[PDB]
Formats: structure tokens, C-alpha cells, sequence
């Protein structure tokens, strides 16, 4: 908002610059990671003017009092930009394997030694006092690569106390949304934590810090011991769906759906024929890692409650297009984390091949619940966590209205953004006032989603969670889904 | 007095060490009626105990109840278990939450399981035979 | 040694596997039909558990943990049923899940899969954990029997009372009488004593549940264990005997620990009834030091502050293990009303009782209960309302009346009390007037009993220019209410 | 029946005692298992009432090989009306399993039961048609502008695939006609030989002034109009003539 | 009866003596402003759930006979078998209400419940 009008009126910009000053005065670690997102938003080596002027003013006001560490973080972020730009496909596309080869021209991020401020790893909020407990002590460059979406880069940082943490640098990927709307998850976590009834159990949504660098670039956190189920369950060399059941196939499951998408009338028949011979094997994910039954039960109940809370969080905050690669399960805590978040809140019902299921719940997930399924714990946890925001309806809606009135918004359906993330499965198969109108429309949609339904009835927590879980397990609608959604 | 001066040497042992000294010294006999009697002074540190229980966001910091239950079970088998259980029934804590099942908290076998061959069972049997003395 | 030898022999026999499994299945099934089974004889369960983790590498490069059914070739359902009877832990649920998975995999080619739901329900009831209670209160309930019809009404107590005595024919004819006292102790004032006296025509401990919760020392003629010894101590704490009370306290404390520590091998919610009784019996011990000597306002305030600090961490706790300690606190604070003789200090304990009942109503209204937050009105209207104060406790009355679906008397008591509060202006009144205005301003904005243009200049406005962390919190609440 | 109409809970439950202690000694197929489900649905549990019907239909379907014929329709109508307000299952099952089987199976009581089943099926199909109309008015309208903006190489194949997707999703616009046809067929069959529900005679006209202008609904009521009475269409002349 | 305060009490008494449909509509929801415990149960004729836990609050108040007669009428409406034990234990004007639960369930089988119209 400060980047919108820095020269307007008489006192507006003045009070805005006076209010954005005390934050940089008291918590510089919270603001130096967000000022760079607009100070280096157009850095290309080898409207926006007002944003650049505001960035220059903020830098000039910060450097006047703050010590010489102001440009150290700028150089550190330029190092990440160089990491995200210099990467080439002729070097680390088929050279991943198992070794971790470093990169020569980077050379310890242009030979850095230590930073006075901590990195994106972790930070505990203060209550009025300054804190410099955790900082950067050293750094090592190994250039790990585990992924194939768009040449992902994985690096490691060793700050104070000597702890190795993995970071993810993305290239040609818009991570601005993954940084502005991801904080809504921790907001809802704090909302459910304030409630005393919702504190007997955890049902917490795990969050991860994300700092954006520029357009089509971003840096997110990678927790140690997190492997996505897309490469752990459905895979040719390592996956419980194939290495355990040799009778059935794994690859032709996608081909059968690609041969059906070409047609519509036989969609339900093809889905039934594919599901009658294929059962879920995701339930064997917990006992293969914890032999002790107590910890096994703890992990399975934590996973069930985590997915039950994430389903409702996704339903209330949109975030459609939940493929098998985005959902990330943790090994030491058994919690599902959304890492991609490619599309906006309300975009699945308007894109080609529209999404029907409002969240991610397949046969693998419904079998991971155990022996009772959804009726036992899933639906009860859902109806318990759905009423935590009905008592505070006038609070959770205030975040969307303030995150949608930003100038850098990219949630509307663009002719290129709605197809650049869907043309890859197609290639694998083939071997303005309108913005404000849509904003008000989706605001009314999210207002009618909770404590009500589009049918006009009340549909309280006793029936809303049942409707949500019935919109998930329905083969007639799953046959109308995208082929790349479920293998 | 000498034992207290040696235990409180350059250490307050109020917030966490006061409970760690009683939770890590559970390798004595069944007549450990001294630690249970000394832990009764935790009522004066309720403000610190509440903060320590609120800061715990994982499955930990609640091993005190498991240690007390193990001590009570060990004293029920031996003799003079009346005063032992009376001293052990002074937890004065009712916020043991954020858990579904307590683990065994055994590390001797985890440290010895470093071997990968079939000789791990022989090492475990040898350790179990040497433990009885 | 046998737990490892049973695996070492099976890994080498490759043939003899069926002969060794035929004996194991019979050994595991012989414990059924209420046969002779006790401790030191359930080593088969430990052997089967060890054969599921350390026997993964004993076979060839195949048969992962997902196919651990052929590790011993036994009856996983029978193993789970035997484990739930003796162990009753997560191991039984894991064995039941393995049995269900094996039965589902065998279909791609206590019988008929009908006992699986019963075993799962029994395992969940023996666990009693949060996930177990969630699974029991909805799901896996395919046998709507007359006995299990009340096992899901633990939250609400209104419909649970009409669905308990619905069937006069119950098992052993003790489940009805033994639960009548527990159902009448939740919500009642004085109708429980008549029922206990008329039920005289195993359950003697439940008869004192209503006496020890209201007028303990006054109902000494209610005699026609843990709770019995607690009631004896409550009778003996009348500042005339101390050694007998201190001895009965220890004898009761060393009583329940044995059966609650020997049988409970692993649980997370079974120790809550233990710590609740521990706190309830420790509270009276700590209060006895005050009864042994004179009463001082300073030490009374100190013990109330420490009790509030011990109770504030119980905010993430339900009524399953809080009602007993609350009732114990109420009775140990009410027993000193008869031996007061401290006229200059009576108002001190009166205000202590007032604040305690206020906190009780606050913690009771948050769990959607109706009769428990109304129990607080009895003492504050029979002992505290004898002076007819201006405004010190008339807030929780309106709160518990608004908690109901009447919304009529709660909106009238505030209008009745503000009329005298505005005249009594000529301390605590200054800080309570703002909240008394905020409560009505927020209660008339959701029911629309009057036009909203009045509170803007009369109720919400006067709560600003009138008004010490409590005063700051009250001003914060009033400002946020006006802002919203 | 008279106790459930006054929002009371204990009095309608008192009726269960005698019918379970004296009448349930023979364990009949289906003679009194309806008021139990009704009084259980009157509560806020909504689970035992929805489970007893699934438990009893399994034994009623096997006993088909009197009062059973007339009660088998209401036993399905009750469950169909109770699962349409709680959304415990997908609505595509009752259309061919529960609400469908209550028509081809089924004496003023039998006529009243058929009337109730027909009106329940008609109102369910009407709710489904209203949902379909709202979806076609909201999602299609939101997608039309997006497609017109995207329509402004390789993009020709994407446009052809979008045209194919449109010609495939018009299947719902073609199937809402069938969704309305069954509703009209149930409305024309319910009002005959039935009273107390004369307020559904113009709901059919609501789906007749613009929906039947291009559909085949003009030819179905002309063959079934000789049995329906016009003595209940009196509030209709004020707009039917217009 | 001055200051215009007795007018509301007189109107409430007239409405209670009338008991007609209009009188019941005027009494329901609250007509006069009275926080007395006696008038707290005069508006709970429709619902019987919360009306049962509100009759045990006037134990120390006078007129215990009326409180017992109202508890009996509230326990005779909704109950299965807990009324016989209460009637047998309340023995320690209201004898007609004691047979209210006996004549409603197992009349000839509860002939030992003797320890007017309904008699």
C-alpha cells in the first residue's frame, strides 16, 4: 500500500512513512526481509517507479541509523538471485543422481563470512526488547537438487550453534502468493490456539517462512525429513503402490485416464473399472517407520487430524489444484504441508477441466485414516474445527479484504497464468473494475461458504462437514477431474 | 547441608534443573523417598511451572508423571510401600496434556543397536545377563 | 531369550513354519472363553510384537512390514482380542488393523468380520484418549444396543438423563443404580438426597457423591473407599480433630494408587482421574493448616492467589477431572462459614467465596453447560446476597441467564441494576460499571431489543469517559466493543 | 406422531418402551420401526436415526420373496428426505436406488403413501434443478468472460480443446432437461388423488412458462391431463390466463 | 400499592386468573419485570428441560409443599422409573400428586404406592 501513492495528498504519505518507521526501529529482522522484495523487484543481470522511489526512501531512512549491515543482506539476496539466474539445464537436469555437486562461480556466495542478522530459518517474536541470539556464523554451498518441476535448487545454511537447514531457491516461479497468503495459515493457527476448547488437542497447521526476492523468484524453507508422497507411493523404483503389489501396474493408470480425457459418457465406467482393480496402500506408511505401537498410533492420529484440519482450511481459503506433488508429509511428525500453492483461492471452478473436489482427499488418504475411515475421527475433528471460526466470523474475513486490495495482486485469472501450469500435462499426454467485481464476488463466496451453503439452507456444522466429505469421495465426480490430479 | 551446597553450587535449579534432577536420578532403589519429598516444594514455583508447560509445544516435559508412576510400581513390589507412595503422590500437577501415549524412554538398547549383523541379540542377552548382579 | 529363540528357529526352519504356527494359534486361542489367563502368561503377544520388527530381515528380499502377516502365520484378530483383554493398548489396535488389512487382502481372490467393530470399540474404550473418544463419539457404531446408547452422551447431560433409566432391565441390575447417582450429581441442588434415601429399598461410594458436594458436614446422616474417606475427612475438619483427619487423608491417598498404577500399563487419559483426586485431597490438606490456627486475611488472599494460579493452567481441561476439585474447594470454603466468629473479617471470606463462584461460573459457561454455572448462584444468593450490594456479583447471573434460550430476564436484570448504579455514584464500582455497560451493549446489539442510536450516547459512550491491570483490561474490552 | 409435532423429546420416547418390551418380542420385518427413527431424528444426534434405516432396509429387501408393500415406500421416502438435508451421501444414489424404487412398487392409505413419495421425489428433483440453474447462471457466466478474454501457433490447439470442453460440458445443460422432466412427471402424478398439498400446483407452472417453451414438456401433460382434477387449480387463473 | 408499581402485578394476576389464549400469549416471553424466583417458573410451561433444574433452587424459601408438588408434576411428565423411588423417599395436601406417576405406568402393578379425583 505504501508503494501505491507516495506523492498524494498532504498528510497521508507523511503518516504512512512515520508509521512504517517504528517497525524498522523495533523489529528490523521482520522488515529487512520484506523491504528487499520491493527494493530488488526488478533486478535483471545479463506504478513501478513509485515502488522504486518508496524502496529508495525506506533504504535511506534505514541506513541513516542502522549499522553497515544494510547492504550485507542486499548482497546476500543478490547472491540468491545469481543462484536462481545462473542455473542451466545442461548441468543439473540429469546429473542429480545421489551425489551433491557444488557450483564453482558462486564460491561461498562471493566469499561471505558471517551476517549480524539471522536468515529465514527461524525467529521467535519479542515482547518489547531487542534480540540478537541467533545469527549467521558461517555458510557452505553444496547445491543439492531433489525435484524436477523447474530446475529446483536446494542449498544448506549453517548459522549459529552449528545447525544444518535446507533452503529452496525457485526459478521462473511466482512465489509472491506463496509468501503473502501463506501467513493466513499461521493466522488461523493463532485463531484456533486462542480458543480454550481447541487447545486440549493440537490440530495445528505447520507453517514455513517464505521471503520473496523478485518476479518469478522466491526462497522457501525445506524441513529436514520431508518427502512428498508423489515420489514415495506412486513410482516405478520406490513406491509402496508398485514395489509391494507386483500384480497391478503403476504407469498405465495415467495412460488410461489420458485415453478417457480425449472423449465423457464412459468416464464413470472407466473410473469404476480403474478403481475396482486398484486399492489404496497408503495405510502402510506409518508402521513401516515406527515399530512401537504407541508412537505409531500417535503419528497416525496426528496425520488424520492434520489432514482433517487442512481440508477445512483449504475449503475456507480456496487454494485449489492440489496435485500429488504439492502435498508434503513429514517423517518425524506426520503432518501434511502445502508447498506449491500454484493457483489462487477461487480458480479451479473457472479453469479448463474444472476441479470438483474442493480439497485433496483420495482413496490413499481415506485409507491412511486406518480402519474406521472418515466416520470415526475425521468428520468429528472437522465439525470440531469448523465451529472455531463461527464464534469469530468478524475476524477471519478481515485478512482476505486487506490482502486483496494490494497493487501487486496476481490472483485473477490471466490468459497465461491459467495455462502455463496446465500445458505441461497436456504436453505429456500429447508426447480494471472487473478485478474489483471478481474480488467482491469471491468475498461474497467465502462469506457464504461458512455458516451457510449455496443452496440457501442453514447447513450447520452437523451437515456442512458431511457435505464436504461427500464432495470428496465420489467416483462420479472423480471421473470428471483432471487426469494429472490422481494417478 | 553439604549435599545441598554441592547440588546448588553455581546453579539455582528452579525452572528446569529442579525437575531434571528428580527426573534423571531415577536409577536408585525403590526407597527413593527423598526426591519425592524434595519435589513437594514445587508449589512455590507455580508461575515458572505454568510458563514451562506453556512453552512446551511438543511431546515432552511430561516425563515426571511417568517417572512417578514407575517409582510407585517399583515400590508396590518391594516392602514399606506406604510412605513411598504417600511421598510419590505429591505431583500437584494436572496439566499433563499434548500427548496420546508415553514412550518407554529407553536409550541403552538404542545405543547398543549400532551393530547391523545378527549379533545384536547376543549383545542384548549379554547385557541383560550382566545387568543382574 | 524365548522371544528371540522363537524367531531364530522360524528363520532357520524355512516346512516347520506351519507346524510352529499351528501351536501358536492354539496357544493364542486357548485364552478365550474366559479361561485361565493372567500376568507372566501373555508372552505370546510379546513374541508376536518382536516378530513384527526384528523379523523383517529374517526372510528373503521381499515381504515388507506391509506383509507381516506371514511372520508367524497366526490369527491377528484373535491376537488383538487377547491383547485388548490384558494389555489394552495401541498394540491391540495395531493388531486389529493388521487383521483387517489381511482380511481385505484375502478377499481379492467372532467370524464373518462382525467382531472387528466390537474389538475396535473395546480398544477405543480401554484407551480413552482424545482420538479414542473422537472415534467413539461417532463412527464405528454399528450396534445401537440399549447399553451403548449412553456411551456417546458424555458431552450433553440433558438428554442423557432421559435415556439412562429408559430400560428397567439392565445388566446385573447395578448399572442403573450405580449410574443414577453420577447422572444426578451433574445437575441438581437438593433432589439427590431424597433419591439416595429412597434407593435403599458395590454402589455405596456413589451415595456420598451428592453429600460431599453440598453440605458435607451437615449431611452426616447420609450413611443409610476413596470418597468415603474423603467424606470422613470433610466431617473431621471441623476444627476439633486434626490427627484423625491427617491419618485418614494419608490412608485414602495410599489406597487408590495401587489399582490405578498396577493395571494401567500405558495411558494418557487414565491418569487424569488420578491427578484430579490427588489435587482434591491435597487441597483439603493445605486448607487444614489454616483451620489449625486463626484466620488471617493476608494468608487467605495468598492461598486464594496460589489456588487461582494453579487453576489458570487448567484452562485447557474439561469437566471430566475438574468438577471434583471444584466441589472440594467449594465445600472446604463453605465449612468455615459456621465457625466464623470473625465479624470484622467475615466480609473477607465472603468476597473470597464471591470471586471463587464468579470464576466457577466463568469456567462453566465456556463448555456450553447450563446447570453447573447455575450452581454458583445458590451460594451467592443465600450467603452473599444478604447485604444487597450495589454491584459486585450481579454479572454472572445475567451471564448464566443469557446462556439459556430465554434472553428475557438477563436483559431485564441489567436495566434493573443500572438504575441503582447510576444513583449510587454519589474502587471496584468504577471498573465494573464499564463492563456492566459493555455486556448490555453487546447483548442488545445481537437481539435488537432497542434502537442502536441510544447506546451510542448512553451506554457505550458512558463507558469511556469514566474509566491496575484489571482497569486497563476493562478499558480495552470496552474500546474494542465500541469499535466493533 | 402427536408428540413429535410439539417439539417434545421425552414423551415421544415414552412410546418406545411398550413397543420394545411387548411388541418387539417377535422381531417383525417392518411394522413399527418408523417412529423410533423419527424420535431419534427429533434429537440432535442424527446418527442412530440414519443408521437404523440402513439396518432395516437390508433385511426388508430380502423379505420381499399387505402393509409391507405400502410401508416399503415410506421407509425409503423418510431416508431420502433425511439424507438430502444432512448430505450424508451423494444425491445420485437415491435417484436410482431409494427414491426410484418407491415408485414402481406401489386403499386410501396406499394412495396417500404414493402421493407422499411422488411429492418428495418432485421436491428433490426441483431442488436439484434449482442447483443446476444456479450453477449454470454463476459458473458459466464467470467462465464466459474468461474464455472471451483468452480467445484474444500453439494457442489454436488450446482453443480447440476449450471448444471441445464446452461441447462436453453442455451435457449438464442438456441433462437439466431430464432433471426437470422427472420433476414434472412427479408433480402431475402427485396432485391427483391427493389433497393438503395444493400449493405445489403453481410450482409446476414456474417451470412451465419459460422452461417448457422449448422442451418436450408440452406433450407429456396432454396425455396425463385427463386424470388430474382442476378443482384445486383455483389460485392459478390470475396468471395462467395472462 | 402506590407509585403505579402494583399495576403490573395486578395485570399479571388477572392474566394468570384468566389463563385464556391471549393471557398465555401475554404471559409468555415476559410481561412484568420481576426477578423473583416464584415468577421464574411461571414462563417455562413450554420447555421441560431447564424447568426441572429450576424448581430445586427454592429449598430454603418458604412453602416447601408447593415446591414438592411442582417437582412431582415436573418428574411425572418426563421420566421412566425414577419417579417411584422419589415418591417412596419423599415421605420423610400433596397425596394426589403421588399417584400421578403410578396411574400413568403399571397402575394395578404398583398397588403398594399408598405410602380425591386421582385417588
Amino acid at each position: 500500500r505504501m508503494g501505491t501513492k507516495m506523492m498524494g495528498g498532504l498528510g497521508f504519505h507523511e503518516v504512512l512513512n512515520n508509521l512504517i518507521s517504528r517497525i524498522s526501529m523495533d523489529h528490523p529482522h521482520h522488515t529487512l526481509f520484506i523491504i528487499l522484495a520491493l527494493a530488488n523487484a526488478n533486478r535483471d543481470e545479463f506504478l513501478d517507479e513509485d515502488r522504486t522511489e518508496a524502496a529508495n526512501r525506506i533504504i535511506c531512512t534505514i541506513r541513516s541509523r542502522r549499522p553497515q549491515m544494510v547492504r550485507s543482506v542486499e548482497a546476500l539476496c543478490d547472491a540468491y538471485i545469481i543462484l536462481a539466474n545462473l542455473d542451466a539445464t545442461q548441468w543439473k537436469t540429469q546429473r542429480k543422481g545421489i551425489n551433491i555437486p557444488a557450483d564453482q562461480p558462486i564460491t561461498k556466495l562471493k566469499n561471505l563470512e558471517d551476517v549480524v542478522v539471522p536468515t529465514m530459518e527461524i525467529k521467535v517474536d519479542h515482547t518489547g526488547e531487542y534480540g540478537n541470539l541467533v545469527t549467521i556464523q558461517s555458510f557452505k554451498a553444496e547445491f543439492r537438487l531433489a525435484g524436477g518441476v523447474n530446475l529446483p535448487k536446494i542449498i544448506d545454511c549453517v548459522g549459529s550453534d552449528g545447525k544444518e537447514r535446507r533452503q529452496l531457491v525457485k526459478g521462473r516461479d511466482d512465489l509472491r502468493q506463496d509468501a503473502v497468503m501463506q501467513q493466513v495459515f499461521q493466522m488461523c493457527n493463532t485463531l484456533l490456539q486462542r480458543n480454550t476448547e481447541t487447545r486440549k488437542r493440537k490440530l495445528t497447521i505447520c507453517t514455513y517462512k517464505v521471503v520473496p526476492l523478485s518476479q518469478r523468484s522466491g526462497v522457501l524453507e525445506w524441513c529436514t525429513g520431508t518427502v512428498p508422497i508423489g515420489e514415495f507411493l506412486v513410482n516405478n523404483e520406490d513406491g509402496a503402490h508398485k514395489r509391494y503389489r507386483p500384480n497391478d501396474f503403476s504407469a498405465f493408470q495415467c495412460q488410461k485416464k489420458m485415453m478417457e480425457v480425449q472423449k465423457f459418457e464412459e468416464k464413470y465406467e472407466v473410473f469404476m473399472d480403474v478403481c475396482q482393480n486398484f486399492q489404496p496402500v497408503f495405510r502402510y506408511f506409518c508402521m513401516e517407520k515406527f515399530l512401537d505401537p504407541a508412537i505409531w498410533f500417535e503419528k497416525r492420529l496426528a496425520y488424520t487430524r492434520s489432514v482433517a484440519t487442512s481440508s477445512i482450511v483449504g475449503y475456507i481459503l480456496g487454494l485449489g489444484d492440489r496435485h500429488v506433488q504439492n502435498i508434503l508429509i513429514n517423517e518425524q511428525s506426520a503432518e501434511l504441508v502445502h508447498i506449491d500453492l500454484g493457483v489462487a483461492f477461487e480458480q479451479g471452478k473457472i479453469l479448463p477441466t474444472p476441479e470438483t473436489v474442493p480439497f485433496r482427499l483420495t482413496r490413499d488418504i481415506v485409507d491412511g485414516m486406518g480402519i474406521t475411515g472418515v466416520e470415526g475421527v475425521f468428520r468429528r475433528c472437522c465439525e470440531k474445527t469448523m465451529e472455531v471460526m463461527r464464534n469469530s466470523q468478524e475476524t477471519l474475513l478481515t485478512i482476505v479484504e486487506v490482502l486483496l486490495y494490494d497493487p501487486l495482486f496476481d490472483w485473477t485469472m490471466n490468459p497465461l497464468k491459467a495455462l502455463y501450469l496446465q500445458q505441461r500435462p497436456e504436453d505429456e499426454t500429447e508426447l480494471d473494475q472487473s478485478f474489483n467485481k471478481v474480488a467482491e464476488r469471491v468475498l461474497m463466496r467465502l462469506q457464504e461458504k461458512l455458516k451457510g451453503v449455496e443452496e440457501g439452507t442453514v447447513l450447520s456444522v452437523g451437515g456442512q462437514v458431511n457435505l464436504l466429505i461427500q464432495q470428496a469421495i465420489d467416483p462420479k465426480n472423480l471421473s470428471r477431474l483432471f487426469p494429472g490430479w490422481k494417478a | 547441608h553439604f549435599l545441598s551446597v554441592s547440588v546448588y553450587d553455581a546453579l539455582p535449579l528452579t525452572r528446569l534443573e529442579g525437575l531434571k534432577d528428580l527426573r534423571r536420578q531415577l536409577e536408585l532403589h525403590k526407597d527413593q523417598m527423598v526426591d519425592i519429598m524434595r519435589a513437594s516444594q514445587d508449589n512455590p514455583q507455580d508461575g515458572i511451572m505454568v510458563k514451562l508447560v506453556v512453552n512446551l509445544l511438543q511431546l515432552s516435559k511430561m516425563a515426571i508423571n511417568h517417572t512417578g508412576e514407575k517409582e510407585v510400581l517399583e515400590a508396590v513390589g518391594s516392602c514399606l510401600g506406604e510412605v513411598g507412595p504417600i511421598d510419590f503422590s505429591t505431583i500437584a500437577i494436572q496439566h499433563s496434556k499434548d500427548a496420546s501415549y508415553t514412550k518407554a524412554l529407553k536409550l541403552f538398547e538404542d545405543k547398543e543397536l549400532q551393530w547391523t549383523f545378527i549379533m545384536l541379540t547376543y549383545l542384548n542377552n549379554t547385557l541383560v545377563e550382566d545387568c543382574v548382579k | 531369550l524365548s522371544t528371540h529363540v522363537q524367531g531364530f528357529f522360524t528363520s532357520c526352519l524355512r516346512f516347520s513354519q506351519t507346524s510352529r504356527s499351528t501351536t501358536p494359534a492354539n496357544l493364542d486361542s486357548e485364552s478365550e472363553h474366559f479361561f485361565r489367563c493372567c500376568l507372566d502368561k501373555k508372552s505370546q503377544r510379546t513374541m508376536l510384537a518382536v516378530v513384527d520388527y526384528m523379523r523383517r530381515q529374517k526372510r528373503p528380499s521381499s515381504g515388507t512390514i506391509f506383509n507381516d502377516a506371514f511372520w508367524l502365520d497366526l490369527n491377528y484378530l484373535e491376537v488383538a482380542k487377547v491383547a485388548q483383554s490384558c494389555a489394552a493398548h495401541f498394540t491391540a489396535l495395531l493388531y486389529a488393523e493388521i487383521y483387517a488389512d489381511k482380511k481385505s487382502m484375502d478377499d481379492q481372490e467372532e467370524e464373518t468380520g462382525i467382531s472387528l467393530q466390537d474389538l475396535l470399540l473395546e480398544i477405543y474404550r480401554s484407551i480413552g484418549e482424545p482420538d479414542s473418544l473422537y472415534g467413539c463419539g461417532g463412527g464405528k457404531m454399528l450396534q445401537p444396543i440399549t447399553r451403548l446408547r449412553t456411551y456417546e452422551h458424555e458431552a450433553m447431560w440433558g438428554k442423557a438423563l432421559v435415556t439412562y433409566d429408559l430400560e428397567t432391565a439392565i445388566p446385573s441390575s447395578t448399572r442403573q443404580a450405580g449410574i443414577i447417582q453420577a447422572l444426578q450429581n451433574l445437575g441438581l441442588c437438593h433432589i439427590l438426597s431424597v433419591y439416595l434415601k429412597g434407593l435403599d429399598y458395590e454402589l455405596e461410594e456413589l451415595h456420598y457423591q451428592a453429600a460431599w458436594r453440598n453440605m458435607q458436614w451437615d449431611h452426616c446422616t447420609s450413611v443409610s473407599s476413596y470418597h468415603e474417606s474423603l467424606y470422613n475427612a470433610l466431617q473431621s475438619l471441623r476444627d476439633r480433630e486434626f490427627s484423625t483427619f491427617y491419618e485418614s487423608l494419608k490412608y485414602a491417598r495410599v489406597k487408590e494408587v495401587e489399582e490405578m498404577c498396577k493395571r494401567s500399563l500405558e495411558s494418557v487419559y487414565s491418569l487424569y482421574p488420578t491427578l484430579s483426586r490427588l489435587q482434591a485431597i491435597g487441597e483439603l490438606e493445605s486448607i487444614g493448616e489454616l483451620f489449625s490456627r486463626s484466620v488471617t486475611h493476608r494468608q487467605l488472599s495468598e492461598v486464594y492467589i496460589k489456588w487461582q494460579k494453579h487453576s489458570q493452567l487448567l484452562k485447557d481441561s474439561d469437566f471430566s477431572f475438574q468438577e471434583p476439585i471444584m466441589a472440594l474447594r467449594t465445600v472446604i470454603l463453605e465449612i468455615l462459614m459456621e465457625k466464623e466468629m470473625d465479624n470484622s473479617q467475615r466480609e473477607c471470606i465472603k468476597d473470597i467465596l464471591t470471586k471463587h463462584l464468579v470464576e466457577l461460573s466463568i469456567l462453566a459457561r465456556t463448555f456450553k453447560n447450563t446447570q453447573l454455572p447455575e450452581r454458583a448462584i445458590f451460594q451467592i444468593k443465600q450467603y452473599n446476597s444478604v447485604s444487597c450490594g450495589v454491584s459486585e456479583w450481579q454479572l454472572e447471573e445475567a451471564q448464566v441467564f443469557w446462556a439459556k434460550k430465554e434472553q428475557s430476564l438477563a436483559l431485564s436484570i441489567l436495566k434493573q441494576m443500572i438504575k441503582k448504579l447510576d444513583a449510587s455514584c454519589a474502587p471496584s464500582l468504577k471498573l465494573t460499571y464499564t463492563e456492566c455497560l459493555r455486556v448490555c451493549g453487546n447483548w442488545l446489539a445481537e437481539t435488537c431489543l432497542e434502537n442502536p442510536a441510544v447506546i451510542m450516547q448512553t451506554y457505550l459512550e458512558k463507558a469511556v469517559e469514566v474509566a491496575s491491570d484489571e482497569l486497563r483490561n476493562g478499558k480495552m474490552k470496552a474500546f474494542l466493543s465500541l469499535a466493533r | 406422531i402427536l408428540a413429535r409435532t410439539f417439539k417434545n423429546t421425552q414423551l415421544p420416547e415414552r412410546a418406545i418402551f411398550q413397543i420394545k418390551q411387548y411388541n418387539s418380542v417377535s422381531c417383525g420385518v417392518s411394522e413399527w420401526q418408523l417412529e423410533e427413527a423419527q424420535v431419534f431424528w427429533a434429537k440432535k444426534e442424527q446418527s442412530l436415526a440414519l443408521s437404523i434405516l440402513k439396518q432395516m432396509i437390508k433385511k426388508l429387501d430380502a423379505s420381499c420373496a399387505p402393509s409391507l408393500k405400502l410401508t416399503y415406500t415410506e421407509c425409503l421416502r423418510v431416508c431420502g428426505n433425511w439424507l438430502a438435508e444432512t448430505c450424508l451421501e451423494n444425491p445420485a444414489v437415491i435417484m436410482q436406488t431409494y427414491l426410484e424404487k418407491a415408485v414402481e412398487v406401489a386403499s386410501d392409505e396406499l394412495r396417500n403413501g404414493k402421493m407422499k413419495a411422488f411429492l418428495s421425489l418432485a421436491r428433490f428433483s426441483d431442488t436439484q434443478y434449482q442447483r443446476i440453474e444456479n450453477y449454470m447462471k454463476s459458473s458459466e457466466f464467470e467462465n464466459k468472460q474468461a474464455l472471451l478474454k483468452r480467445a484474444k501457433r500453439y494457442t489454436v490447439k488450446v482453443q480447440r480443446e476449450l471448444e471441445l470442453d464446452e461441447l462436453a460440458l453442455r451435457a449438464l445443460k442438456e441433462d437439466r432437461k431430464r432433471f426437470l422432466c422427472k420433476a414434472v412427471e412427479n408433480y402431475i402424478n402427485c396432485l391427483l388423488s391427493g389433497e393438503e398439498h395444493d400449493m405445489w400446483v403453481f410450482r409446476l407452472c414456474s417451470l412451465w412458462l419459460e422452461n417448457s417453451g422449448v422442451s418436450e414438456v408440452n406433450g407429456m401433460m396432454k396425455r396425463d391431463g385427463m386424470k388430474i382434477p382442476t378443482y384445486k387449480f383455483l389460485p392459478l387463473m390470475y396468471q395462467l390466463a395472462a
